[PDB]
DNA sequence: TATGTACAAC
DNA sequence: GTTGTACATA
């Protein structure tokens, strides 16, 4: 979803803006790395030659087996408008964008770049002691604040407004508190690369008059910069952007000089399992994780009992599951966490259990399940316990002079989807509070 | 906290249970054991090397809590430690093994607890001579510790036969836990009995392991052997009696179970019938041979007030002789208020206790320590299930929604009358009938249990099937059981609390529950045992069944989740069935129309 | 695992 | 001392690898794989069982055998119900043997073994083998007893007369007849009877047998073998193959009769002329000019460079973490030494050094 | 999909490129090749941010690792370019400057045998080190100049043929780019064909970037889906031992496996001093039988 | 299917004679000449059969399948004629 | 302490 | 068939 999410946004931006976005080679070098491997191969073939190559020639390069990948590569390249198709004399000639072409040539051949990659002050700082600690503490604060665990230093208003504006960490003044949402749980389960891009995409969507092109010229350029070195300061809009990014733990700037951090490089590309847990039929949990994050997220729907340096053991209980559902976490997500973070032993036993059921019949009687069915049934059964009684706010309509009138008003509510219950014998029906005004207005007319 | 130990930001979620202050050893990937430095709980990885080497050592020193598929969980307590030392074990061996198998270093708190629970074993020994109990000791120094004891009163002193239960319990508190060993090899005063296991016998591995923990040093150890229901505890007792080669007495908590001992006993060993005698309410003749066998029940041995002239002679016959071996079947009932007197009246050199479940509601379970001895061996239920020794079971818990007509009275009525009200709900009748029909078409033998006699008879008459309960005579119930085993027409039978334990039905393969005792977890395990010995327990794809019909939104659900707290520990998984497929298409169902349902409500409320 | 089915009655 | 213990163990292991003389080895081989499928193979000493593990390693051995000995032949025999059952004829196709082994994996082993029956069958399969090929039998024995219909001693004498060689891999302990069979057949050497002590040792034993067996000095079979190097062709239309009589798009063309073949290296089905590629012969050059072992350089003397000559790895700063080649006198890291003598077969320093 | 390591093996020597310049009309063409290589390496670093670069130069008296620089700053290139690209390009040129000056010092030194086999062997060792250290692919590129008339390539057979098998074990395609008069190199061509590599021969140094970016830019992650632009067809044949002519059908000694187009003189092998039995060799000498 | 099976049938038998002819031709024993002559005659007949099959396909399928039929059996036919040509050349050298 | 149920005896 | 007594649980 990393390259898809960034790519998808770039397909929405008007082409008139994409052409201007390709002016800075720093952005093009990063945009070049997001395309599929086939796209990069074709782009590198067209960049160095100032000529038009027919689409048929490109098709010849790909083998019959890899024909499917060719359709995706061209579709993604054409959607970004990086590839300009023109037909002349019955030949579907294919060319490269001149702005993108020039930008790549300068980057590879080291031509004039107008400081797209920035400059270096030659005043390096220790990265392990400061950059790692600074971003790790800053990233930990936002993560812990999201998980809901108590923590002294709360995030600044900038990111806090971003969270509330987004589906992350729903907050209500009347309640006076904040809690995780359905999307919040998914965000916490996403890797660091995705955990950062989602916040940036929300920030880029919430930005209102810095300049859109300037924002991207900074985000992509940040990936170009290498961690552990100084960089002199840039656009007027980017200055406040740099300060804003300082609150997300991506850059360190004390009190004229800013320094990128591990997360800045993590944005561009990527970089037993930590987090794998065993769930028994006794509703117990034994997680092989040693980290404040993996433990904190488990506490959302688990009742932790003790901790060891190498593992944490807990117990699934009705109170814990109820505590998670009250915050809006769906049971379907809980099983996903337990399924996607299962220990190899559970998978091996399930495969052996499935293997003992594979040769017997083609149907196999079951798909592979890592964790015992009873845990799923109890978790889903508890969710039903929360929806035991259903209440709707609305009004009851009665005392109808004529049956036709009762059917007319009741049928109208059904048409607009605001009818919740009706009874022909009693000439009574109930409608949701949302549709009350419409029904009353229809009644008068 | 033997360090700076900076707490983690999430350490608050663990209230004084954070055990991160200690560090991990470099060989963690091999060592399978985690030890809790505070509560004594031990977590074992059953999927790692040295797991088998620890599954037996931990059982010896620690009582299991839960043993699911992958991760086991033991716990060290004074009771469990007492058992290990009694069989013979020093703190050095336990510490060496525990440290060698622990991913983390053994904390001082656990070391102190184990060291504190150390005994000078073998100093005091209780012996029997001509029905006289002498507390003999191997050194004279012990005399200053015993003769000067407040409670009491190559050196020995006399003690009253009935007062043995006082000295033994006192011996538990003065740091000298007495041991009851028997040198049957060197015992010539008692007339020997020549009985041996016939060549056709084949002792299973776990049976040999259980006996080795008893006769490991050559002297018959007095203790308790715990094996899953249907594991063959009867043959374990037979082998123990056969190897001891002395007069033996057996006590079992029924008359049907007494008979099945005699049948199995005459089968597995060569003890001729002339040397066997059964002491029950039907017949009371005793063997005239020099050394023989007596198989009886607690109810016939524990009565004190009034005994019949024919049964008083038998009791004198039992008491007069100095028996050489006593086997207590279902030993979870011996520490009762009166049943424990069977241990003081009938003199016996070696006492063996056989039971599948070693739990009970009250705290008297620990009384077994000073009555018959410690716990010698315990076997995992799942281990024997995967080896084909006992049948696998797919347990289930069916939720039968109570109808509005009956549920409206379930609220107003009192507690003592609620039980009979949610046991006879019409939906349960439909569920039971459908399941019985489905399994009967499957060629299965079904057993139905009901702690309520009124419900049992009502169900039996409605379905026209036989039932057994307290008032049933011995001959009738024995005939019913035999027919249910061999008769093709009799596919299913209704049982009650009488057959809840110690009845052998190899043909049974399915079990259904419509009623149950209030909250006893032991009864659930014992009932499940009836089907764990199914004959066709090895054919491919076989799966026995155990249904528990309960009433939705009733106090029975409170007990059902509490009545299966022991099976879950052993590893059994209970699933919830909210609907029975193909149940509506059945032609006829009981109380299908409102008229019949209303009639039942008026009929049941009359008794209320 | 049948959890979303109708009531067991009849 | 823990780190020192590992180094001395490595030095001891290197001791056996220090004496590398260019022994004359028979590159062209003819192997017969006798596997045991009897009641004794139903034990659980090797998880899951002896039969399963042996077959699995046999498949891996087949893959390795043909990869390093492309111009050799192999056959497979199984001992079942006191009789020898043939499951694969002597052939150079690695896929046929693997297919036979997979089929055997299903049938349960039962009965008693018979070395004489298996050896007698091996004597027959190897009879139509040229005099320039080394006739070898690799028996994987698992039982402690042998039930035979005749005198095993007579068969052992017959094997020696036919210049056959036998390697026996036992499972439980030594057997007197197997020791005599391997000793009287290998010119008195007693190193050809190996008993595994665990699963890991078993993998090494099969892997060791892949290498060619050095020949004896008094056993001379020198000769010239008529070989052929075909040229691959690319045809537009499918054509019938001369070996399987099926339609294949490609295939090599024999230089003696122009008949086409599907895969190499195989003997031409028309002129009975062996067809091979230059690569097939190059695979065995390292068995005729083995690379001289590298000797640990003492820390007393001074070193040339701080980094490896081949991989440019900083030498970790007691013991010198450098290995030098006498021919070129260039230091090497510990990692390179393993890769230069196992995967590669040429010293980069020697090639780089001009002459 | 995944990062891929690129290991370039450039064969630079005064005797090779000087002949290339004299034969043609291009002076200083080595500069053109060096600039093309610098651009090519930068392009590889642009395909992904997790792929490394390695350059090994085979000079007249040995080999030298141009990049990465040994642990043991004139401005050839402008500093305006990307930091990562500059960090590699600048080091490469500086090592080039050092090596050529060293070569100029030993110009009078006698070097008769090329050092291409050693460089390829060293590159394979580097590939293993990267693979074992730190899930990374690999690719070898041999940029050799064949214009210079080689003395004898026979000694390059045994080493090069050994690299083929090693390269096939680590899934490391080796591509070869040859700049010289000879159209085909029977040893290099076999190396590319048997290792899923690409062999390309170019006569003109100018426009080399187009060839490099269009032919040798295929990463290991997408080899199965791109058809190689290789045009030449190899025969996988070897020359005789005492005649030097390719043999389609001949005789090989069973002891040393040395090819012989004809029966060796003296009825004795010329490579291992092994005497062939007179009767057995006479069998080969027999002629076809036709009815009288 | 019928034509394809016949082609394989003809191909299999033609190669069998080719194998036998080469075995008896490269044996080096003079006595084998008599057998070689018989095998040589069989090869000549095989050529006629292959040509006849092509004619049968040519006039049966109207050249639609003859081109494919010849291609499927082109290598085998080429091998047979080469074997006969080698026999004739050596026969001319030896006898003539 | 009360209440079911099962058991032995008269 | 009934009365005096245990055991197992609220
Ligand atoms: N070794 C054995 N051989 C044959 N049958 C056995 C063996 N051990 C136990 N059984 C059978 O197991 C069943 C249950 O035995 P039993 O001793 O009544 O079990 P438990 O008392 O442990 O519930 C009986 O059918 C018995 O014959
Ligand atoms: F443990 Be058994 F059912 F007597
Ligand atoms: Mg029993
Ligand atoms: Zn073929
Ligand atoms: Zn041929
Ligand atoms: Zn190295
Ligand atoms: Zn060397
Ligand atoms: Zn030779």
């Amino acid at each position: 979803s990393l390259k898809h999410s960034v790519t998808q946004y770039l397909e929405e931006i008007p082409q008139q803006v994409q052409n201007r976005l390709y002016t800075s080679p720093a952005t093009c070098l990063a945009i070049y790395r997001i395309l599929p491997p086939l796209a990069k191969f074709f782009i590198m073939a067209m960049v160095f030659n100032e000529n038009e190559v027919p689409l048929l020639d490109l098709d010849k390069w790909v083998n019959s087996n890899g024909k499917l990948q060719f359709q995706n590569a061209i579709k993604s390249m054409k959607s970004l408008h990086l590839l300009i198709p023109n037909k002349s004399s019955g030949t579907l000639m294919i060319n490269l964008n001149p702005t993108f072409k020039i930008s790549l040539r300068n980057a590879l051949t080291g031509g004039e770049v107008q400081n797209s990659f920035g400059v270096v002050v030659e005043e390096n700082v220790v990265s392990l002691d400061l950059l790692d600690e600074y971003s790790a503490n800053k990233w930990e604060t936002i993560l812990h604040f999201m998980v809901g665990t108590p923590l002294a230093k709360i995030p600044s208003e900038k990111v806090l407004n971003l969270l509330k504006h987004s589906k992350l960490m729903e907050e209500v003044n009347s309640t006076g508190e904040f809690k995780i949402t359905n999307e919040g749980f998914q965000f916490l389960l996403q890797e660091i690369n995705s955990q950062l891009w989602t916040l940036l995409l929300q920030y880029l969507k919430m930005i209102e008059t810095m300049d859109l092109v300037d924002v991207l010229h900074f985000i992509f350029m940040l990936g170009a910069l290498e961690v552990g070195k100084a960089y002199k300061i840039l656009s007027e809009t980017q200055r406040i952007m740099l300060q804003d990014m300082r609150d997300y733990g991506l850059v360190f700037q004390k009190h004229s000089i800013f320094y990128p951090t591990k997360l800045a490089l993590m944005l561009t590309s990527d970089t037993i399992p930590d987090g794998s847990l065993i769930v028994e039929t006794n509703f117990k949990i034994y997680s092989y994780s040693n980290s404040p994050l993996q433990i904190a997220v488990l506490s959302l729907f688990v009742h932790l009992k003790a901790r060891f340096v190498n593992m944490v053991l807990g117990q699934i209980t009705r109170e814990s599951i109820r505590r998670a559902l009250t915050n809006g976490i769906t049971a379907d997500q809980i099983i996903a966490y337990l399924e996607t973070h299962a220990h190899p032993q559970m998978r091996r036993l399930a495969e052996e259990k499935l293997e003992k059921k594979l040769e017997l019949d083609p149907n196999c009687k079951e798909p592979l399940q890592v964790l015992p069915p009873t845990v799923v049934d109890q978790i889903r059964l508890w969710q039903l316990e929360l929806d035991r009684v259903i209440t709707y706010e609305g009004s009851l309509y009665s005392d109808f002079e004529t049956s036709q009138e009762y059917n007319l008003l009741s049928k109208y509510a059904q048409d607009i989807g605001v009818l919740l219950w009706k009874d022909d014998k009693k000439k009574k029906f109930f409608i949701s509070k949302e549709g009350n005004s419409q029904v009353l207005d229809f009644a008068k007319r | 906290i033997p360090a700076d130990f900076v707490p983690d930001s999430v350490s608050g979620m663990f209230r004084s249970h954070d055990f991160s202050y200690l560090r991990l050893r470099p060989d963690h990937a091999s060592r399978p054991l985690w030890i809790s430095p505070s509560d004594g709980r031990i977590i074992l990885e059953s999927f790692s090397p040295l797991a088998e080497q620890a599954q037996d050592f931990l059982v010896t020193i620690a009582e299991p809590i839960s043993r699911p598929s992958h991760i086991h969980e033991y716990k060290i307590t004074a009771y469990s430690l007492y058992a290990a030392v009694s069989v013979g074990l020093e703190t050095d061996d336990i510490i060496s093994v525990l440290d060698r198998l622990s991913k983390v270093p053994v904390a001082e708190s656990i070391i102190n607890f184990i060291k504190g629970a150390t005994i000078s074993y073998g100093k005091v020994k209780l012996v029997i001579k001509h029905n006289r109990y002498f507390v003999e000791t191997t050194q004279a120094d012990i005399l200053q510790m015993l003769l000067n004891d407040s409670v009491i009163g190559v050196h020995s002193f006399e003690i009253a036969n009935e007062s043995v239960e006082v000295v033994k319990k006192r011996c538990q508190e003065i740091d000298y836990p007495v041991l009851e060993e028997y040198d049957f090899r060197n015992d010539h005063r008692n007339p020997d009995l020549d009985i041996d296991l016939k060549p056709s016998t084949q002792i299973r591995p776990y049976q040999e392991k259980s006996l080795s923990k008893m006769f490991g040093n050559g002297r018959a150890r007095s203790g308790i052997i715990v094996l899953p229901c249907g594991a063959g505890k009867t043959l374990v007792g037979i082998t123990a009696a056969c190897t001891i080669k002395k007069s033996v007495i057996v006590l079992c908590t029924s008359s049907v179970s007494v008979m099945q001992w005699r049948q199995q006993f005459l089968q597995w060993c060569t003890l001729q019938p002339e040397n066997c005698a059964v002491f029950t309410s039907d017949n009371k003749e005793m063997f005239q041979t020099e050394s023989g066998l007596v198989v009886s029940t607690y109810s016939m041995v524990a009565n004190t007030r009034n005994r019949s002239h024919d049964s008083q002679k038998v009791m004198d016959f039992l008491t007069g002789r100095e028996w050489g071996f006593i086997i207590l079947d279902e030993v979870h009932v011996v520490p009762a208020a009166m049943f424990r007197r069977v241990v003081s009246t009938i003199a016996a050199h070696a006492k063996l206790g056989l039971t599948a479940t070693l739990v009970r509601e009250d705290d008297k379970i620990g009384d077994l320590n000073f009555l018959i001895g410690p716990k010698l061996y315990e076997a995992n239920w799942m281990e024997l299930s995967q080896k084909g020794h006992i049948a696998n079971v797919q347990c289930a818990e069916v939720w039968c929604p109570m109808t509005a007509e009956f549920y409206q009275e379930y609220l107003r009525e009192t507690a003592r009358k609620r039980m009979l009200l949610y046991i006879m709900n019409p939906t349960k009748f439909q569920a039971c009938q459908f399941l019985i029909q489905y399994h009967e078409r499957r060629g299965d033998k079904i057993i139905v249990f009901s702690d309520n006699v009124y419900a049992l008879q009502e169900y039996a008459l409605k379905m026209g099937k036989p039932f057994i309960y307290g008032s049933t005579p011995q001959q009738e119930r024995m005939n019913i059981l035999q027919n249910f085993q061999y008769n093709d027409q009799i596919n299913t039978i209704f049982l009650s609390k009488v057959g809840d334990t110690s009845i052998d039905l190899p043909e049974a393969t399915c079990l259904i529950q419509i009623s149950s005792h209030y909250g006893s977890r032991r009864q659930e395990a014992q009932r499940l045992g009836r089907i764990l010995r199914a004959k066709r327990r090895n054919d491919e794809g076989f799966n026995a069944f155990f249904y528990s019909l309960v009433s939705k939104d009733t106090q029975e659900m409170y007990y059902s989740t509490k009545r299966q707290a022991f099976l879950v520990d052993q590893g059994y998984a209970f699933k919830v069935i909210t609907h029975l497929h193909g149940m509506e298409n059945i032609p006829n169902l009981a109380y299908a129309s409102p008229r019949e349902r209303r009639e039942l409500l008026q009929e049941v409320l009359l008794k209320n | 695992s049948t959890i979303g089915k109708t009531a067991l009655g009849r | 001392a823990s780190l020192v213990a590992s180094i001395v163990e490595a030095r001891k292991k290197r001791t056996a690898k220090k004496n590398i003389t260019p022994y004359q080895r028979g590159i062209i081989r003819s192997l017969i794989l006798t596997l045991d499928c009897s009641e004794a193979m139903l034990e659980k000493d090797l998880r899951p069982n002896r039969h399963a593990m042996i077959i699995q390693y046999a498949i891996d051995f087949v893959h390795e055998f043909f990869d390093q000995n492309p111009i050799s032949q192999m056959g497979i025999i199984i001992m079942r119900n006191g009789l020898a059952q043939l499951v694969s004829q002597v052939s150079g196709n690695p896929q046929d043997h693997i297919d036979a082994l997979k089929s055997i994996r299903k049938q349960e082993p039962k009965g008693n073994p018979s070395l004489q029956n298996a050896l007698e069958m091996a004597r027959g399969l190897l009879l139509p083998v040229p005099a320039h090929c080394t006739r070898e039998v690799l028996i994987v024995f698992g039982s402690l007893s042998t039930t035979d219909p005749g005198d095993i001693h007579q068969t052992i004498d017959s094997l020696v007369s036919e210049k056959i060689r036998v390697k026996v891999l036992g499972l439980s302990a030594q057997v007197a007849i197997c020791k005599e069979l391997c000793k009287a057949t290998n010119y008195g050497d007693e190193s050809f009877y190996k008993i595994l002590l665990d699963e890991t040792h078993l993998k090494e034993l099969f892997n060791e047998a892949v290498t060619p067996l050095p020949v004896n000095k008094i056993n001379k079979g020198f000769t010239l073998v008529k070989m052929g190097f075909p040229t691959r062709i690319f045809e537009d239309t499918p054509t019938f193959c001369s070996c399987h009589s099926k339609l294949v798009y490609g295939g090599y063309f024999c230089p003696n009769c122009h008949s086409k073949v599907c895969s190499l290296p195989t003997v031409c089905p028309c002129c009975d002329l062996m067809l091979i590629l230059s690569t097939h012969l190059a695979r065995s050059y390292h068995h005729l000019m083995p690379l001289k072992t590298f000797a640990e350089v003492p820390t007393t003397e001074k070193f040339r460079s701080e980094d490896c000559f081949s991989c440019q790895s900083r030498f970790p700063i007691l013991t010198s973490s450098r290995y030098r080649c006498e021919d070129c006198k260039q230091e090497f890291c510990v990692d390179c030494d393993v890769f230069i003598h196992e995967i590669l077969h040429n010293c980069p320093g020697c090639e780089s050094k001009p002459v | 999909e995944s990062p891929s390591l690129l290991t370039v093996i450039i064969e630079i020597a005064p005797k090779l490129w000087t002949t290339f310049d004299e034969e043609g009309n291009e002076k200083g063409s080595i500069i053109k090749v060096l600039e093309a290589l610098i651009v090519f390496l930068n392009a590889h670093l642009a395909f992904n941010s997790a792929n490394k670069v390695a350059v090994i130069a085979a000079y007249s008296q040995g080999i030298k690792y141009l990049y990465p620089e040994s642990t043991s700053d004139l401005k050839i290139i402008n500093s305006d370019m990307y930091r990562r690209f500059r960090n590699v390009d600048e080091t490469l040129v500086e090592e080039i400057y050092k090596l050529f000056e060293l070569e100029k010092k030993q110009i009078e030194q006698n070097s008769q045998r090329s050092t291409l086999a050693g460089a390829m062997s060293a590159g394979l060792t580097y590939v293993n080190r990267i693979s074992k250290e730190s899930s990374l692919k690999s690719r070898l590129l041999v940029l050799t100049c064949g214009s210079g008339s080689s003395k004898d390539e026979i000694f390059q057979y045994i080493p090069i043929m050994n690299c083929i098998f090693s390269a096939t074990k680590m899934k490391c395609p080796i591509d070869v780019v040859k700049i010289g008069g000879s159209k085909e190199s029977t040893f290099l061509q076999q190396t590319t064909d048997a290792t899923n590599g690409v062999y390309l021969h170019v006569e003109s140094t100018e426009g080399l970037i187009q060839y490099l970016a269009t032919a040798m830019f295929i990463d290991p992650s997408l080899r199965p889906i791109i058809v190689k632009p290789n045009h030449g067809s190899v025969d996988f044949r070897t020359s005789c031992y005492l005649t030097g002519r390719v043999v389609a059908v001949g005789f090989i000694c069973s002891v040393c496996l040395c090819v012989l187009s004809i029966i060796p003189p003296g009825n004795k092998c010329p490579a291992c001093d092994s005497q062939f039995d007179e009767h057995v060799i006479a069998k080969l000498k027999r002629k076809p039988v036709v009815p009288r | 299917i019928d034509l394809l099976e016949s082609c394989r049938m003809l191909h299999t038998t033609c190669c069998e004679f080719l194998k036998h002819f080469y075995i008896h031709f490269q044996s080096g024993e003079q006595k084998q000449a008599s057998t070689v002559k018989k095998l040589y005659n069989h090869l000549k007949d095989c050529i006629e059969k292959l040509n006849e099959l092509f004619q049968d396909v040519l006039n049966g399928d109207g050249e639609s399948m003859s081109n494919t039929c010849t291609a499927y059996l082109k290598p085998v036919l080429n091998s047979i004629t080469l074997a006969t040509h080698k026999y004739d050349e050596y026969f001319n050298e030896y006898n003539n």
